[PDB]
């Protein structure tokens, strides 16, 4: 994905979509579980592997004590979800993501599935005053070359990716 | 409908000044009420304006500015 | 104190009178803004109580009597070697106290500053003063503003000493408040007071700053550098023309710059030195640059008028030849072929010269190198050369800013560090000794 | 190459390396480090023509770096390169670049231009530097010849004490070595001068005597070096406001110096004069003959002949053999150059000698006639200083350069002209542009107050005082600072305030002060008034029409100062006012279209400062009644598009201005209804 | 008592006459090169008429003795520009004048 990710960048792929819905269940019982926690650390500390090793020998060809065993914030899954964090970022769009952050905050005051779908569902209508220079001015100037377009998403699919990258950015701003 | 009308425009924009925010300008708002009051108030306008109006023939007219000039 | 009775039977509160004026600077300390304004409006009414009692009950006149005792004498050493260490610490805070005092007694009341106006001219008398100046400021500020009288009182001579303050102090923006006030006070307009500022402050041109507008000034230089050392391989005489297409005599308002010359590098580096990079300034506005205009020679921001056969300002159709002789240090001009009784020389000859032009907007002019870079109108002095023969092997000739900088847009503008000095430039072979 | 490229607080230090203190946080790709208060690893290292993009989110207090896109990651996993700053004063985009190095830094006015911010930076919700902003962001860079400064109080090495004149001595002002006997300690020459220069007489012409002290224009200092400091490391003279040579080695055998020779047709010198920027004497070589070196400090007195023109200098109570001739009208400046070695280095006495003046009499015209020795507060001691910023202009003159042929040679080319306004400082004999106040504090708000004084003294109808004003204020001048965006806003507002007050104001409160007195003449004029401009009962657009009631009489006069009439001390001063209108109009279109889409840089800095003059001049002028018809008809379109269309875009009243503009937009209105009720008044005199 | 320096030659014949009204550019500047008054500054002709003392004497001879269409630089000595009084407010006692005066035209 490092290699590779300006292209999916440039050209949208729905098999990098279905990748990052992929790890975003992952990364959710990830956060989930408790006994995989020290379970993870007991199978990391039996392998003795460095972890960072892996980004060592990456960064090794362009030259880029107290935790020399282990360390809590380089586990691999979630720098794997980072690294496929920019492919939910140009999936979605402010003009969601401001709905989808006051979801984030309904997920830390601990609002679950259903008045989360709800209440996202219910708070969709509000529209601004009709000159709203960001969302207008960035959609529009985008879509006004008429051919290309993304409109063909579903309501349902979009709640389903606003829930989800949603619970993903939760869990990470938690941890 | 629209103000169409500069009276009408001026009522409407002290108004809505005037709650669109709390005005922290004494000066700001004695201006603004002032102005409300004359667009409400136009027959005093003439009121005030006709004992301080006064007609001259044209043979007076160079005396008369020579007058207000002093 | 006074009178010779120097001794340790003197009672001088020196602790009482600091706490007490600090504790009456409180008490007469205006309402904050931050306040509701019946709270700002009660306080208003209760400070302006206390100072109609204060002034009934004849406090400003306490107070200046005990601000005159302390200045009897002229500094804090002074007062220490009557009275002694511990009141000389504090002679200087205690005067400012009672500044401080007054100003507040007498701040915002138009009764006691009519009152005070009487005693306005005792005040200034010691505005020289360091240790009282800016109280005394203060003060005069605050019984300007609230008292015409005050105005009245006010005469040529204590302008003049206001304005002397000026000079003598430095810029401060509080005495141009005090010459406001004095100007106007209440809406009403003192031609008097305005007509002494204006006279005595204006023609002067020596406190207040200056302001002009000044044409953008560019200059030109071949990519040519000519250094005369020891040992070296450059040849020490040069020479080179500019001819002048057409000229503007007034674009704008201000006349057209257009000056022709050598300008010499700081020592091995290409960037030319002594002289600014923006605008305004020209060939012959440092002492890194000889420049000649037609009329003038110009060095150091100096110009000297030099005669020549039918002298004019360079027009249309003038041709300026320059000759550089670094042998012998000079710089000589000929317009249109004719001498000009005018000449530099004995100039520091350590460092890299070249051609340069420097212009304001309206010109066109036209560079003569020789060879194949412009033919020569006019044949060169004897041992002069040509200036395209300077040009090194690999590089070629050519015309551009002399300075980093120009006209471009800003996200394409090259952000340029310094540059490494051209110690190429002059080529002097050192063999290994044996 | 060696680059580094960040954030700098607005205090950094222009000679001090990117992070190696507190104000900056900066990438070095050189080396692969970080840079604040100290060096860590970070990154790595780009090539030439790689692009870095600096990201910072105040709201987070984080700091990130990408090379071509792809994040720098540091030596843990973190992608922030500084997690835990205080806001402070804010950051500004910052870089530094070595010897021989070129770098480009792109503010994104232009999103486009961009290379890498698609890819990292916009999809995070980061905005461009300058996504908000109409003209191009001023560039601020590190200034290359040193200039003379007031040496700081919070110095590291140089300290300054000035003792006062007793009876028995003279004011002093010493120079002592803060940091000697300790190492950092600076062994380089420093440059020191008097804050003051002497004049020398325009003109050359070819106990004591209180007469003769009186008469004379000669002025004397001296400097006392102290025991302990080597006099072959001191020097002590004069010098110029063209002084700007800062060299570690410094000797008198290469100042800059140049001989202008003069002479007739044919050879003939008749003048010469060798002229410099540094008149100077080595303490080491002015002592001569053999002293102990410390009995008593050496004292090098400089006597200046201002009616001549003659630098003299004196060691110890001997003249010496050196001497300088300056040129007329040459303005000197005390100087000393030393080079430490010892805690006290030297200290001026601006004492007096036997039959010659103090420095202050010289120094301040009121104490010409004074011998008193004195040190006022305005004379200090400044030292030769690098730190300090030049403003890059906005807009450089367009040349054009071209090579036409092998026989025409190089032409040069350049026609569009441009100017800048020069604020001069009288003492310092200096000059700056008028936009470095925006960075300048002590003096930008001297000269406000400075233009407040202006207004004061010709405030009221005082047109003698006008007239004066305009010789020091012209017109080009006023209509410059009209025009110019990139003015500061205090002096923006103070310049309006001196053109309202020096041309438009006394006619304007003329007419304010008429305005409701309605003296109407009985003539065709007036009877062919009506109420309404048609049968349609349609209100007219106020102040477009035919009014016949008598107004005040608009005069100016021409301030010519050659003239000695004095007639023409009556009458504000002329101005171009049709000039005026059309500027005033341009101005208030271009404002109103820029403040609608609520840009992060206001002309002015507020958005006050951009619109209360400007409304300012425009009401005047209105008052003044110089608009006329059309320029009515677009100035009411820009005041409200609707209401006044003649059978998106929102005027200034639906524009969510501040309450000065408000107060201001209220004055507008009340002038219109006061045209509406004079129209009324005609109408019903013409009817009855 | 005023002199005068050519800057650009005019046509050498044609010079002002009594009873002619000249119409000139002109920049005044102090002595010490600070820019006091200037016609081109206000973008408006200069006219006066000889002999009528309509304008300082110094600049009146300076004039006078210039050509039609010329250019040049006038010195002014404190006598014949102002003398001791000086111009309240904008020239200082006993200063020298140089003008930079350009002959437009003579009606």
């Amino acid at each position: 994905v490092d290699y590779n990710r300006a292209k999916w960048l440039k050209e949208p792929n729905p098999e990098a979509e279905e990748l990052f819905r992929m790890v975003a269940e992952v990364f959710i019982y990830w956060s989930k579980s408790h006994n995989f926690k020290r379970e993870e650390q007991n199978f990391v500390v039996q392998n003795e592997i460095n972890n960072m090793s892996f980004l060592i020998t990456d960064t090794k060809s362009k030259m880029s004590r107290k935790g020399d065993r282990y360390s809590m914030q380089t586990s691999l899954i979630v720098a794997a979800l980072k690294r496929l964090l920019p492919i939910g970022l140009n999936i979605c769009a402010p003009g969601d993501q401001e709905l989808i952050a006051l979801a984030k905050n309904r997920f830390s005051l601990k609002d679950t599935e259903d008045e989360v779908r709800d209440i996202i569902r219910s708070n969709i209508h509000l529209q601004g005053k009709l000159e709203d220079p960001a969302i207008r001015w960035q959609m529009a100037l985008y879509k006004d070359l008429p051919n290309r377009t993304d409109d063909t998403s579903d309501p349902e699919k979009t709640v389903e990716r606003v829930l989800d990258i949603a619970n993903v950015l939760f869990h990470l701003e938690q941890k | 409908k629209k103000s169409s009308t500069l009276q009408q425009l001026i009522s409407e924009t002290m108004v809505r000044w005037a709650q669109e925010s709390v005005i922290e300008d004494p000066e700001l708002v004695r201006a603004m009420f002032v102005l409300l009051h004359r667009q409400y108030d136009g027959i005093g306008g003439l009121v005030r304006a006709l004992p301080k109006t006064y007609t001259i023939n044209g043979v007076s007219v160079e005396d008369t500015i020579n007058l207000l000039a002093s | 104190l006074s009178k010779k009775a120097k001794a340790s039977t003197v009672d001088l509160p020196i602790e009482s009178v600091s706490l007490s004026l600090q504790d009456l600077i409180g008490y007469f300390h205006p309402p904050d803004e931050h306040l509701e304004h019946e709270d700002k409006q009660n306080r208003l009414r209760a400070l302006k109580n206390r100072q109609n009692l204060f002034q009934e009950e004849g406090m400003i006149n306490l107070v200046l009597e005990c601000i005159d005792r302390l200045h009897v004498y002229s500094s804090a050493a002074h007062f220490a070697d009557v009275a002694g260490r511990e009141a000389g610490e504090s002679w200087k805070s205690i005067l400012n106290s009672l500044y401080e005092l007054l100003a507040a007694l007498i701040r915002g009341n138009r009764k006691n500053c009519a009152q005070f106006s009487g005693s306005l001219d005792w005040l200034i008398s010691r505005l020289e003063r360091l240790e009282a100046s800016s109280g005394i400021l203060e003060v005069l500020h605050c019984v300007l503003v609230e008292s015409p009288e005050a105005l009245n009182i006010i005469k040529e001579g204590h302008i003049k000493s206001i304005i002397s303050l000026l000079d003598k102090h430095g810029r401060n923006h509080k005495v141009l408040d005090v010459l406001c006030s004095l100007c106007v006070c209440h809406g009403v307009a003192v031609r008097s007071n305005q007509h002494l500022i204006c006279d005595n402050l204006l023609p002067g041109r020596d406190l207040l700053l200056q302001t002009r507008l000044v044409n953008h000034v560019s200059s030109m230089r071949p990519n040519i550098f000519l250094g005369v050392s020891e040992g070296s391989a450059q040849y020490k005489k040069w020479y080179y023309e500019l001819m002048v297409d057409h000229t503007e005599p007034f674009v704008t308002a201000e006349a057209t710059h257009l000056r022709v010359g050598w300008a010499s590098t700081e020592g091995y580096s290409p960037y030319p030195g002594g002289g600014e990079e923006w605008g305004g300034n020209g060939v012959g506005d440092d002492l890194f640059s000889y420049g000649f205009d037609g009329l003038h020679l110009w060095s150091g921001c100096i110009a000297r008028t030099v005669s020549s056969p039918n002298q004019h300002l360079l027009r249309t159709d003038d041709v300026i030849s320059c000759c550089l002789d670094l042998s012998a240090p000079s710089i000589s001009f000929r317009i249109n072929g004719q001498p000009v009784q005018g000449m530099f020389e004995n100039f520091n000859i350590d460092g890299l010269f070249f051609p340069v032009v420097s212009f304001s907007a309206g010109i066109k002019v036209r560079f003569l190198l020789g060879g194949r870079h412009g033919e020569f109108k006019f044949l060169p002095p004897p041992g002069y050369a040509p200036c395209y023969e300077a040009v090194l092997p690999k590089e070629k000739l050519k015309v551009e800013h002399s300075r980093e900088y120009k006209q471009e847009r800003t996200y394409t503008r090259d952000l340029l560090g310094p540059t490494v000095s051209l110690t190429q430039a002059a080529f002097t072979p050192i063999p290994v000794d044996t | 190459g060696d680059m580094r490229v960040g954030w700098s607080r607005p205090g950094c230090q222009p000679d001090q390396e990117l992070g190696s203190d507190e104000r900056a946080f900066a990438f070095d790709g050189f080396k692969a480090q970080r840079w604040h208060q100290g060096n860590e690893h970070y990154g790595r290292s780009w090539q030439a023509g790689d692009v870095v993009g600096c990201m910072v989110d105040m709201n987070e207090h984080t700091m990130m770096f990408t090379l071509n896109g792809e994040i720098l990651l540091d030596d843990s996993g973190s992608e922030l390169a500084f997690k835990d700053f205080d806001v402070g004063d804010g950051f500004i985009p910052v870089c530094s670049l070595g010897v021989a190095q070129v770098g480009r830094m792109n503010f994104g006015k232009d999103v486009s231009t961009l290379k890498y911010f698609t890819i990292c930076g916009l999809q995070e919700g980061y905005e461009p530097f300058a996504v908000n902003t109409n003209r191009d962001i001023t560039m601020w860079l590190s200034k290359r010849l040193p200039q003379f400064l007031q040496v700081p109080s919070n110095h590291e090495h140089i300290e300054v004490t000035r003792i006062d004149g007793t009876i028995d001595s003279s004011p002093c002002l010493k120079v002592t070595q803060k940091s000697f006997g300790s190492q950092n300690s600076n062994t380089d020459i420093m440059f020191y001068r008097l804050s003051m220069p002497i004049e020398c007489a325009e003109v050359f012409s070819k106990r004591d005597d209180y007469d003769f002290l009186m008469q004379t224009s000669t002025y004397y200092y001296s400097v006392r070096i102290f025991p302990g400091q080597e006099p072959a490391n001191v020097w002590v003279g004069w010098i110029t406001s063209d002084f700007h040579q800062y060299d570690t080695g410094f000797d008198l055998d290469r100042v800059r110096t140049v001989t202008v020779t003069l002479g007739d047709e044919k050879g003939k010198v008749h003048e010469s004069i060798k002229r410099s920027n540094c008149y100077m004497v080595c303490a080491g070589e002015s002592m001569s003959p053999g002293q102990g070196r410390n009995n008593n400090g050496l004292e090098i007195g400089c006597v200046v002949d201002a009616a001549s023109g003659l630098l003299t200098f004196i060691a110890n109570g001997k003249e010496l053999s050196t001497y300088y001739q300056v040129e007329p009208s040459t303005k000197l400046f005390p100087a000393v150059f030393a080079q430490a070695t010892s805690p006290n280095v030297f200290q001026f006495e601006l004492g007096r000698i036997k039959n010659v003046m103090p420095l202050s009499a010289g120094l301040f015209k009121s104490e010409h006639k004074n011998p008193v020795p004195q040190c006022p507060p305005r004379l200090h001691v400044q030292f030769l200083s690098h730190v300090l910023w030049s403003r890059m202009p906005n807009q450089f003159l367009k040349v054009d350069v071209s090579r036409i042929s092998e026989r025409q040679g190089w032409l040069v080319q350049c026609l569009d002209p441009l100017q800048f306004m020069s604020l001069h400082i009288p003492e310092e004999n200096r000059s700056v542009d008028i936009l470095e106040l925006t960075e300048q504090e002590e003096l930008l708000k001297f000269h406000y107050h400075t233009l407040r004084l202006y207004s004061a003294v010709c405030a009221l109808g005082n047109h003698r005082v006008a007239h004066a004003l305009c010789s020091h204020v012209d017109e080009p001048q006023l209509l410059y600072a009209i025009e110019n965006k990139y003015m500061p806003g205090l002096l923006r507002a103070g310049y309006y305030d001196l053109l309202i007050d020096i041309h438009l104001s006394s006619y304007a409160t003329a007419r304010l002060m008429m305005n409701n007195e309605y003296i109407v003449p009985m003539t065709e004029e007036t009877k062919s008034i009506t109420l309404f401009p048609d049968e349609n009962k349609k209100h007219g657009l106020p102040g477009i029409g035919l009014s016949t009631s008598l107004r005040p009489r608009m005069q100016f006069s021409s301030p010519s100062f050659v003239s000695i009439s004095n007639e023409c001390y009556q009458y504000s001063p002329e101005f171009p006012l049709d000039i005026l209108k059309s500027k005033t109009i341009q101005m208030l279109t271009e404002a109103v279209k820029e403040g609608s889409l609520h840009a992060r840089d206001p002309v002015g800095g507020t958005t006050e400062f951009l619109f209360v003059p400007l409304i300012k001049l425009f009401y005047t002028l209105l008052i003044m009644g110089i608009f006329h018809n059309e320029d009515l008809k677009h100035i009411l379109q820009l005041i409200e598009p609707s209401v006044f269309k003649e059978a998106p875009k929102e005027g200034l009243l639906q524009m969510k201005l501040p309450e000065p503009v408000k107060l201001q937009m209220c004055l507008l209105l009340q002038y219109l209804c006061d045209c509406q009720v004079r129209h009324r008044i005609e109408a019903i005199v013409a009817f009855s | 008592g005023v002199e005068i320096e050519t800057i650009s030659p005019g046509d050498g014949r044609t010079f002002p006459k009594k009873g002619q009204t000249c119409v000139v550019h002109y920049t005044g500047m102090l002595q010490n090169g600070k820019k006091f008054d200037s016609s081109r500054d206000r973008n408006k002709p200069f006219k006066f008429r000889i002999g009528k003392q309509e304008v300082i004497k110094g600049f009146e001879e300076g004039a006078a003795q210039m050509s039609l269409g010329q250019r040049a630089k006038l010195t002014c000595t404190p006598d014949v520009a102002y003398g001791a009084t000086g111009h309240p407010g904008v020239i200082p006692p006993n200063a020298t004048l140089i003008f930079d005066v350009e002959l437009l035209n003579l009606e």
